[PDB]
């Protein structure tokens, strides 16, 4: 997951 | 939107069904729970407690007090049944309303040993012995101790110890019986016999009761949940 | 937030489970569990002050 | 016990008084729980209670009745039975609210050469059914509430009829328990059989019941006592045998809150 | 620790007996039930217990949805004798008997509430008008708030009751309500009074209901068609089902035997001989 | 560890034979079935395998619904003589003849079972008139509940049966059920009956249906109508589709190769002779 | 609620489907399995079990115990055949009702190598050398010994081992064929014949007969699951 | 799409609900609050404030 | 993107928690969260100039 | 939760797979896995006492 | 994701 | 996924 | 998340 | 998780 989900 | 499609099943409502639903009252202020004796966690805990069996359902003495008592006397020795019972715990006449038998009706199948205790109410100066039994169902159903004998049985000898308690052990082909009559999972016959006979003194009465009791044993369940036959609401 | 936990399988076709999540804030909403203990009935089937040995004279 | 004691034998002692007992069969706790007083965590009322301890907590004694082939049973209610008692009785009409639990002790002897037995149930909320079919939940305040000398069941039901002016009280069916359930079930209540030929005593230690942590003792009975011959008295030949019942009550943990003046019931 | 699931004690094999013990033997005068096992009067074999108690729990038991009330409403045109029909009732349990009987085994409960409302309508007359799909206002009037008088007067506002908008021929609606007592568990019975009769003061005043607490317990539903209505006259009818969850209860109590009377325990005449015919030595 | 989707056994190549061991030659009176593959008997290449046994698996043979029963109930208003028609099915795989062919290809079958309900509505007179959206009750009345008597009663409170209530023109219903026996496994067949006639008593007592074992296994369905009847009438069927998941069999059988006649296995007078005329030298 | 859009297939019911759907017993207590003996996992193990030919469906002898008789006897010398069949496990009448024929008919597709054993039920002091043969399809289908024995066969010698076993291999232009009479997935011709003759001593029976089976190999394989045209209900 | 079952409730208009819904006017520009005095959290703040009692509600 | 939180739970049948996602860019989309805060009365109840000690003289 | 499989892939376009989470408590309301095991005939076309070789006498 | 998915 | 699930 | 997911 | 997601 870590990777996958980006956030912003 | 996210990409779905409606399965059997939709828009219905099972009245079995376990799903979440809106609050309509939100951030209601709940009263706690104080710590109130008598707890109830599972039904099978009342089937356990002993309640008294109206065996003598004969037409004057039904719906009245007299149903709970079975007479007994001084008389001499005879090989006939004192009473006679099926095994349909939740069928027989006499042990339908029983609260085992009163739970039982909300269920579709039950099994595990039962236990019928008997409790002498005549006077201390009253002496017997009196055998108690437990016929496996499939023969003829016993009418004279000689039969009655053959099976499971209890010879109680009246004492200090006032009560007497017989075991029903389960044994049955099927892995549960039904809630109602049928020859399939039929369960047998409980009979009463004198084994001497009850003795007094002079100056006594020869003429006493004994009360019986039905409890379930720690291997009972039950199953299929349903509705009762024994409350309804015409119109 | 997921809770997961395991079936008692009765008819078969390792463990298996099945998942739940709380959509909503008031636990009144949630729905049950079935996740249920129970009891001994002592406090119904035997509430003496005495302890009962079943093997001894219930009266002595 | 190798050194004397048993089952038996009992004795129990209240403040000034002292009960004994050659011929118990044990001892019951209800619902395996003894009285106590309300603790913090689920008390209510903000004020200091008062707390009567010896004053109240006593055996009181009510008056005794007389048990015969025709009886069909008794019943009584708490606290009402021991409204008029002592000290317990002025605490409880001073204050709103009020909590107790009790120990109940019946009293039968006989002879070995009597038989009969006596149910005793010990009934949370034991509301019983009225006397009419043209009307519900009418029986009035004071028909509910005999005080000590309590009430009795009927092998009967036969419902009041003049409309006019109504007898509006309960009428107790016996194997119906009075309420419209049967009483070989009521044996899942907390209880104890007097037996004649085993024990001539029944001893009961109630907890406070109720949903709430404390209420109107004037307006709301926690428990009912009720007295029922399982099995008829019979004694060597006599048509009209005859024995008395005593019961003797005491309040136990009992607390009140909420004093004013006393309350003065209409109860005729 | 142990679950509702858990599988019930195995069966111990037992032998042979000849000793003082005395199992068979008691004395139910005491107030207890004898706690014998098959093992304790009979010879046993070893059996591996599968069975468990898991549908007779409390939750179990009550996890059903039952029938509580049946609402009529209507939608024709409101004129000077007779008006548009909303209806109004009072929540309970006791409107009906199956539930009714099944929480009445105990004194006391807690509980959260499913309410679900199935609703069913049709044509009243041998018309031939027709009728678009209606939409009811379910409202929960709680002791304290404004009734309402009309199918169409100011308080089906609903500022602040809780309403439902149940659009015709959509799944059923259900909605759930926590624990609202003012106790700190619902009564089943109550015996008692909400008044103490005063003799200083008149009679007349002193009276209330034997076994009712609160006049007015937990208020109540208000339902309405919302739409004006059609020259065609169409009835409907809302059936509530109630379902208890997360529930716990206290004081068990013997089943009702007879008839329910009423909200209270009363019972009426000839309604009394439950039991039938059966004689003393007949299986 | 073999799994229904694996590949089957390549052929292996195999060349010329000369020898003492004779894979043609057998004896079946054993009671055995000769084990050979085409490299004992031919000569043959070698060939990589894909084909897969997935499809004719025990789940993969039953994955699929199947009608049971038609049930028909309707909508009219109760008259003096006749009654608004609610319909009671005993549940059952023997009504219709294709699943029941299926699982009697085996002795005993354990199941979860997917009942899938689909419901249609029509007119039944040439009126004009209307009715509004239909919504459906189907109640499971297992044995012992009150069977109801009117599409009204009391009993369809269903306060302990389970119960649908279907809203007309939505997805068809569907519920699964676990495997519900007081049997260890369902039997397909039971030689024997559910009565020991004693000598000692009475010859009609004794007596009971061969091959049956309790008069009623599990209970009936029971559907109406929850709307009240409009004018005009409305019949309505449905229809029930039963799939067996998470199966399991044991004892295969011969299949039922001539008409069923009843809910046993016996065969009526005229449907005897299934196989036709075929020449022994004809190809 | 969170944005979704029905796709097709929505609210739609295919008997074939494979959800989940709401219990309407929760939490029932489920009766245990025991270790019944006989469990099957797949329909082809059925068809791996030898099941008896009924080769003769003339007119008198068809539904009849009669069928399942190939008479031989000790005559001279002939080149013609047996019997004759068809290799369309599914369709032909000879094999159509057999277990694997039946299994068959639940499915549109078979493959694989199949098996006929046959049983002598002659005499011991009956002797004989019997030709079995099988011909791969594209040719006048055999009518006489020359011409059969051609193709696949296993000339059988009577003695001890009673029966003989003849391998039918998987030879297709298709990889499965369909379970039903079709010229473009024809499977070939089965037929029997004498090598030499029957021959018996006096105080012999000099005719008797002969039993065949039919048994799939483990290479064996069907597909999409259909209905049967071996069983209905006409009204 | 992902296989979904309606539920009860579906489709229904409770009035005390508490769901996300589509923003009618993306992107605007909010005003930010200033602080103005007399802020209140909770109804109960205000019942905490003396107020005089009407006693005397005789007819005139 | 998720927010988990705990419900204060009324009637029981460990913390229960229930899940939050939002959908939507802008703010006023969200469902509320009721996770509010208490303030107290002072400014309605007591908005003197000199802080009150109850036990002593109001006025002095 | 989730329980994650492969597809044995039939007409293609590394392995695929799929996922399945159970939503419901009773293991009766579980789809089919169709993650089957296949045995050996043996005890239906072989169920002799003696153990047979095909290559020698049936018989002997 | 570690503590979040409770487990029983 | 850590960050991401923020919990109160 | 690790355990949860069980993968076959 | 990281495995599960397999990215392409
Ligand atoms: C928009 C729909 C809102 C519906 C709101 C319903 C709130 C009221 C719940 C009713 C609570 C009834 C509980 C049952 C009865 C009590 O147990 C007995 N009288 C004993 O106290
Ligand atoms: C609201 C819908 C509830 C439906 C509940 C259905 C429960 C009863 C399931 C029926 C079980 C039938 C299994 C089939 C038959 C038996 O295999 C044979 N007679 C052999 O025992
Ligand atoms: C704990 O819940 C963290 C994992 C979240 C998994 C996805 C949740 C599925 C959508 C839930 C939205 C909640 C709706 C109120
Ligand atoms: C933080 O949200 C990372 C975890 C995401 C969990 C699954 C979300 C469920 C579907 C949400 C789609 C959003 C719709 C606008
Ligand atoms: C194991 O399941 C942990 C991961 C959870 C993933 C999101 C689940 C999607 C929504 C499931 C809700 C369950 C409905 C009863």
């Amino acid at each position: 997951a870590a990777a996958a989900s980006s956030s912003t | 939107g996210l990409p779905v499609m409606n399965t059997p099943g939709s828009n219905q409502y099972l009245t079995a069904d376990n799903f979440q639903s809106p609050c309509a009252l939100p951030e209601f202020d709940v009263t706690p729970p104080i710590d109130i004796p008598g707890e109830v966690k599972n039904m099978m805990e009342l089937a356990e407690i002993d309640t008294m069996i109206p065996f003598d359902l004969s037409a004057t003495k039904k719906n009245t007090m007299e149903m709970y008592r079975v007479r007994l006397s001084d008389k001499p020795h005879t090989d006939d049944p004192i009473l006679c019972l099926s095994l349909s715990p939740a069928s027989d006449p006499r042990l339908s309303h029983t609260m085992l038998g009163e739970i039982l009706n909300y269920y579709t199948h039950w099994a595990g040993s039962l236990k019928f205790t008997f409790l002498f109410c005549g006077s201390m100066m009253a002496t017997g012995k009196l055998l108690v039994s437990y016929a496996p169902p499939g023969a003829d159903p016993p009418k004279k101790r000689k039969e009655a004998m053959l099976g499971t049985h209890v010879i109680w000898d009246i004492g200090l110890q006032s009560s007497c308690t017989m075991v029903v052990p389960w044994i049955s082909n099927t892995t549960y019986r039904q809630t109602i009559d049928d020859s399939f999972t039929e369960g047998g016959y409980i009979s009463v016999f004198y084994q001497t006979r009850i003795v007094v003194p002079l100056s006594t009465p020869r003429e006493m009761d004994i009360l019986g009791f039905v409890s379930a044993c720690n291997d009972f369940s039950v199953r299929l949940l349903r509705d009762t036959t024994h409350i309804e609401q015409k119109a | 937030g997921a809770q997961v936990s395991s079936q008692k399988v009765g008819a078969h076709e390792s463990t298996i489970n099945y998942t739940t999540i709380n959509y909503y804030r008031d636990s009144a909403s949630n729905a049950a569990s079935k996740q249920d203990f129970s009891q001994d009935p002592s406090k119904f089937t035997e509430p003496i002050k005495d302890v009962l040995i079943k093997t001894a004279p219930m009266l002595n | 016990e190798a050194c004397g004691y048993s089952d038996r034998v009992l004795q129990l002692t209240l403040g000034n008084s002292t009960i004994t007992t050659q011929e118990a069969a044990n001892s019951v706790v209800a619902y395996g729980r003894w009285p106590e007083y309300l603790r913090d965590s689920e008390a209510n009322p903000v004020d200091q209670p008062t707390e009567p301890d010896v004053a109240a907590c006593r055996f009181y004694t009510l008056d005794t009745v007389s048990w015969t082939k025709e009886s069909r049973g008794w019943w009584w209610k708490l606290p009402d039975a021991l409204r008029d008692m002592g000290l317990f009785g002025q605490n409880m009409y001073y204050h709103y609210l009020g909590r107790s639990g009790y120990t109940v002790h019946v009293q039968c002897n006989a002879s070995k050469f009597h038989q009969g037995a006596l149910g005793v149930f010990a009934v949370p909320e034991m509301c019983l059914a009225g006397d009419s079919n043209t009307t519900t939940m009418h029986t009035s305040y004071q028909n509910a509430n005999p005080g000590e000398k309590g009430g009795t069941f009927t092998g009967t039901f036969t419902p009041d009829n003049n409309q006019t002016s109504p007898a509006r009280r309960f009428c107790p069916v016996d194997y119906l328990l009075g309420n419209g359930t049967l009483l070989g079930n009521a044996f899942v209540f907390p209880h104890q059989i007097i037996n004649l030929r085993t024990n001539n005593c029944a001893t009961l230690v109630l907890p406070y019941v109720n949903s709430l942590s404390i209420d109107s003792m004037v307006k709301h009975n926690n428990w009912g006592i009720a007295i029922l011959p399982l099995a008829p008295l019979n004694f060597a030949s006599e048509s009209s045998p005859e024995i008395p019942i005593t019961l003797t009550i005491a309040p136990m943990c009992c607390e009140f809150n909420g004093l004013r003046n006393i309350t003065l019931p209409r109860l005729q | 620790a142990a679950t509702s699931r858990d599988a019930l004690p195995n069966t111990e094999a037992s032998g042979p007996t000849h000793s003082k013990e005395i199992p068979a033997l008691t004395a139910v005068e005491t107030g207890a039930t004898n706690p014998l096992v098959p093992s304790d009067t009979v010879q046993t074999r070893h059996v591996v217990q599968h069975r468990s108690r898991s549908e007779s729990s409390i939750e179990s038991f009550f996890a059903r949805g039952a029938c509580v009330t049946i609402m009529t409403v209507d939608n024709s045109a409101s004129t000077t004798n007779k008006d548009k029909l909303f209806a109004v009732w009072k929540i309970t349990y006791k409107d009906t008997v199956q539930l009714r009987r099944k929480l009445e085994f105990f004194t006391y409960s807690r509980f959260d509430m499913e309410l679900t409302f199935v609703v069913t309508a049709n044509f009243t007359e041998t018309n031939n008008g027709h009728a678009l799909n209606q939409v009811y206002q379910i409202m929960y009037v709680p002791p304290g708030a404004p009734v309402p008088e009309k199918w169409d007067d100011y308080t089906w506002q609903t500022s602040s009751n809780p309403s439902i908008f149940y659009t015709y021929g959509t799944a059923p609606a259900r909605i759930s309500v926590p624990y609202v007592g003012i106790s700190n568990a619902y009564s089943h019975f109550y015996d008692g009074f909400s008044k103490v009769p005063l003799k200083d003061q008149s009679a007349a005043l002193g009276d209330s209901l034997y076994g009712a607490a609160s006049l007015n317990d937990f208020g109540i539903l208000a339902v309405r068609v919302v739409n004006d209505h059609n020259p065609t006259k169409v009835t409907s009818k809302i059936r509530v089902y109630l379902k208890p969850k997360h529930i716990r209860v206290w004081c068990p109590r013997p089943p009702r035997a007879v008839a329910y009377y009423g909200p209270g325990v009363d019972y009426k005449d000839g309604t009394l001989t439950p039991l039938s015919t059966k004689d003393l030595t007949t299986y």
